[PDB]
RNA sequence: ACGAGAACACGUAUGCCGAAGUAUAUAAA
């Protein structure tokens, strides 16, 4: 997912080895669709790193107190056990976008499934009263025309993992930050809190490599009645 | 609670610039980061005496206390000036404190987080507001929210009616026309919200 | 596999109190007008409805802890003003929000010592949405049955804190419900 | 004719106000005033009763009578365009003018209020 | 589980002074404009006459225990034995009958009578003024008691007629020595509104 | 605890002059239009002539700080004491025998009273016009006892047939001096309204 | 309607006023007035009352007699129609037209005194 | 096959308490 604003588009920064400040470029995170090919190509200033930054209030952050009164508060006297959600909120034109490819029926059917899916839920607490949407399909020209180049580099623009045989050859040069993955399961096997997925290690979304690598989606399941999926594939972004 | 990052903000640059065409050895540079080092290592020790804080992470150039409210904020600018002192107003400190409630999980109130705030707004207004509740009783946090609910909606009509509030109360005519007077200027009006606030 | 959706509008018919800052009521921090949680909604529905007996409470709102797992089958939004409550209150020149100064007595003594407590102003409306996901075509019958119970209860009790003293009562109007989902026939269901 | 509503300052002499005008004067006007306001608040529709009309001419009678009482009330109505104004409101006969009407006494009375010997 | 619903009209026979606000107005709703009694009056004016009714000690008074039954109709859910509330009160909101009255006789909803205080060794007097809400008013209200345990209701519904009965007999608001805000019920009415509960053989006068 | 009522009738003797709404206009409801005597000016009357009955120093006056036992029967709950006042007085009313017997003997509910100054030395007259409640009028009281203790009930009603007929003998409302203002008491009626206390023993003139 | 209003600025002569009315002129015919409105409002029902209507009928001969006393009232009662009022007032036998003219009359006399030497 | 899944910022308490719209003010001519 990456954010956006009213007319404005956003992708990650790549974590290429520009040569000089290291502190403005340190503080930013993402540079909108505009001025992408000028960061790739040393077009962008500190000055201009900072009003990039300063221009990127896409949202703010929250926490709602929340209390929990099931407890023998219903029996006797029993303190109340207070607990806290972290929650986001976007001004009025912002938002998240996708980016997907493969066959047109693939394309269908993900339209099918993301039609299902925008009455349910796409974080936590879903069911306590967060995370609806309404989606809409725009083509863009100029993301259009970014993800339509050839060049020598690539930009991962997902989380992706290679398989055992190509790892040797897919880590020749390369700049990349790798996060534990980990998280619970939904209905695997009887108790929630004993189901709990292997960890899982993959490359963010922003790392630079040489050799293109094709990912799988890799199984983080162990003492279940059904496979648990994880995804690592990568999209592409050749400049 | 009260929290307080600091970062200072001419330190990548003193640490590699540092003292340009003259002075750029090893050894000058040596000396001047033990410099920073021994003040963020024992002068905050020494200068967080009087103040009910206990010290979490400090050195390098980041400084992250914590404690009471109040006590942060006078903390917080006791160790703006001293360090103004040290490094003879060459470096500047950026610095944030907020309110966070008890018994938060402190590993989200970390990631949550100077003439003008020590001249005007505490030493000025905030004096002089101290000292106005303090003469005339019976105006607690009714009469205070009531003046709130009245200033952070920036209206004209909403001037009439604070004008009409001050009046009905029993404050000394020098108090409420100072108010008034403030209370007609935006720049002015944002300060005295800040200090009316941090009486509060 | 289809999908329920239950759209209406509530009615703050006495004034109603969060209050999730304290004694400030829960609000929005930029666009600072006053909410109504889904969670609210929620508890104390869950709460009258388990009270007025269980299988069906696990079957609505669905549990999973103990020892078995069940999937939620009904989802609650907040709520949020309604563009008729906010144009009505500002060509009348009304603030959203109310303030009732109230007052402790004490025994032996007779001395009172005054509150502060906010209160989401009288006439405001919230417009909520729920979702019904019937994963059992034989127990949408049962199931809409139960949640009208629950509605009907909460029609006559309180939202949020100091209904015993006075505030909270809200009502329900303009419930319509659609199917958004898949091939299931809804023109028949029914919540007042 | 917000002027109107800040000639209050201009008119604090050498100290008496409006030449010796308190807001005690003004009770029954502020008591009429009161009860109109929230008779019309909650009416529905921007159309004023026909009654609702004889009622604001019941104000101005009453107006013409307190300024009849009292010269510094009348010097307050008169100068601050209090006549005309009303006038002007029962000849449109629409609530929100009346309430635009509210509003401005409203805010001279507190204003005035502020400044008393 | 059932829920019995208690409605009936506020009639004021001495002018009412609530008036949290503090000039010294009285509390209104702010989108009628119009005078209201909150809730809390009522429940916490039961709560002291009905308490003061029975035992109240001086040890029960400083550590603001009660009557166990008082206790079970009102809740306390401070510490001890948790016991939640039973009976709900509402507020009391300015009726549309008395409306159209007082509209169509022209009569004002709220008087502001003026008061004087003489006090000794100067007789000078410094005067004051209050607002109090016009007798013939009516207010509506309603009541909620819920049925937490089935072999109660009688007793609770006795406790109550003698909370309505107390309250018929003293005063709500301030300045009750002095003459304000005395009132009267009049035309109640008890109905199930949820449940499997009869309610035929309750009554409060 | 039980309370004890009181109802009787004013009678009015000579005119009276209350005059808290002002040619001169004096005190009237609104609902009706016709005057009333406010229960404070009761009370305070009452209040004043009964501390003046007992000690009364020049200290007792600076602070309004009065006898023990009239602060009992009144309430002070000033001096860090525990007093809540355990005698109400409510407002009292235009009654409806007065008005059928005005309507039916033609005459008018307010006397309007021309009153002269005459200066010193100078005998030029500077008029004015007073108005005042027409005499032989009733109207119609309540009061409300409490017996916080039952121990005192004796001695304070004892206390209150006292200030009664102190009041008997005394003007209420504005400038008695000048000639308006005595009343009388007829037709005093003493019930339990709640509680399980006999009324019968107890007597006020 | 307010026809007093103009009315009484066509009253303004060369000053004089109806030649020569004064508000002491009047005070009589107030107080009987006020006397009736009193009255009147206690009633309950709309119907008047025949003994309502004998005080209407020795209102009107109080006038007459006020009318005939001095010559300034005879003119202001005789351009200001109230005997034909007070003979429409009798044949209506309607309290809110009596209570109508009350606030007509009230008006008329604010006017009057609001216009004096 | 979402770092998930169970989870009413709930419970107790009111605008209270003492305060007189008073003091003079020949209904002259």
């Amino acid at each position: 997912t990456f954010p956006y604003e009213n007319e404005l588009y956003y992708l990650p920064k790549p974590l290429i080895k520009i040569d000089s400040n290291h502190k403005a470029f340190k503080k930013l995170k993402y540079v909108p669709v505009h001025h992408y090919n000028q960061y790739l190509n040393g077009e962008l200033s500190a000055e201009d790193a900072t009003d990039l930054n300063d221009i990127f209030n896409i949202g703010y952050f929250s926490l709602q107190t929340k209390v929990s009164l099931i407890a023998q508060e219903t029996d006797s006297s029993a303190d109340s056990e207070p607990y806290s959600v972290g929650t986001f909120t976007f001004e009025p034109e912002a938002g998240l976008y996708f980016i997907a490819k493969g066959s047109e029926e693939t394309l269908d059917h993900l339209n099918n499934i993301m039609t299902a899916l925008q009455y349910s839920g796409l974080g936590g607490k879903r069911n306590a009263g967060y995370g609806q949407f309404e989606y809409e399909i725009i083509n863009n020209q100029q993301l259009s025309k970014l993800l339509n180049q050839n060049g020598k580099h690539s930009i991962l623009l997902s989380t992706a993992m290679a398989k055992k045989e190509e790892i040797e050859s897919a880590l020749k040069e390369a700049r990349y930050i790798l996060t534990k993955r980990s998280g619970f399961v939904q209905s695997t096997n009887y108790s929630e809190m004993l189901v709990k997925k292997s960890d899982f290690y993959s490359f963010s979304s922003g790392s630079v490599f040489k050799n293109i690598f094709n990912g799988d989606i890799f199984n983080v399941g162990h003492n279940g009645k059904h496979p648990v999926y994880r995804y690592a594939k990568p999209l592409w972004l050749e400049v | 609670l009260g929290v307080v990052r600091a970062d200072i903000d001419n330190l990548g640059a003193t640490f590699i610039s540092g003292i340009p065409e003259k002075y750029n050895s090893i050894s000058r540079t040596a000396t001047l980061s033990r410099q920073l080092s021994l003040f963020f290592k024992y002068e905050l020790n020494h200068l967080l005496e009087n103040y009910q804080i206990t010290a979490i992470y400090s050195g390098g150039d980041d400084l992250f206390l914590i404690g009471a409210w109040d006590d942060i904020i006078e903390a917080s600018i006791y160790i703006n000036d001293k360090f103004k002192e040290f490094t003879l107003d060459k470096l500047t400190l950026s610095a944030g404190v907020g309110m966070f409630s008890g018994k938060y999980p402190v590993s989200k109130m970390a990631f949550e987080t100077w003439d003008e705030f020590k001249k005007n707004i505490l030493e000025e207004k905030l004096l002089v507001l101290q000292q106005g509740f303090s003469q005339t009783d019976e105006h607690g946090k009714a009469f205070i929210y009531k003046m709130l609910a009245l200033l952070r909606n920036n209206e004209a009509i909403n001037i009439a009616r604070l004008a009409y509030l001050l009046a009905r109360s029993k404050m000394n005519e020098d108090f409420t026309s100072k108010i008034f007077n403030w209370a007609q200027n935006d720049k002015d009006k944002n300060q005295l919200i800040t200090a009316l606030e941090y009486y509060i | 596999y289809s999908k329920i959706k239950i759209s209406g509008t509530i009615e703050v018919v006495t004034g109603l109190h969060i209050g999730g800052g304290g004694s400030p009521v829960v609000r929005d921090l930029q666009t600072k007008l006053p909410i109504i949680p889904g969670s609210s909604i929620k508890g104390k529905m869950r709460n009258l409805l388990a009270k007025h007996f269980d299988e069906r409470v696990l079957r609505l709102f669905g549990s999973s802890e103990k020892g078995n797992i069940q999937r939620a089958r009904l989802q609650i939004s907040d709520a949020f003003f309604s563009e008729k409550t906010k144009e009505h209150f500002a060509q009348n020149d009304i603030a959203y929000t109310e303030t009732k100064f109230e007052n402790t007595i004490n025994r032996l003594t007779a001395v009172a010592n005054p509150r502060q407590i906010e209160r989401v102003t009288r006439g405001s409306e919230f417009d909520f949405v729920f979702i019904y996901n019937v994963d059992e075509e034989s127990q949408v019958e049962d199931d809409f049955e139960n949640i009208e119970k629950a509605i009907h209860l909460l029609e006559n009790d309180y939202l949020g804190g100091g209904g015993t003293r006075g505030n909270g009562r809200i009502q329900f109007k303009d419930t319509n419900i659609e199917t958004v989902v898949g091939e299931y026939d809804s023109t028949n269901l029914k919540i007042k | 004719m917000t002027f109107a509503h800040e000639v209050v300052k201009s008119n604090v002499k050498n100290q008496v106000l409006f030449n010796g005008l308190t807001t005690s004067k003004l009770r029954n006007l502020m008591e009429q005033v009161n009860r109109l306001y929230t008779i019309a608040f909650n009416s529905n529709e921007d159309q004023l009763n026909e009654e609702f009309i004889d009622e604001l001419e019941y104000l101005k009678i009453k107006f013409y009578y307190e300024a009849g009482r009292e010269k510094s009330v009348d010097e307050f109505l008169k100068k601050t365009l209090m006549f005309p104004i009303i006038d002007r409101v029962i000849k449109k006969e629409s609530k929100k003018f009346f309430l635009d009407y509210c509003k401005y006494f409203e805010a001279l009375v507190a204003y005035a209020k502020y400044y008393q010997k």
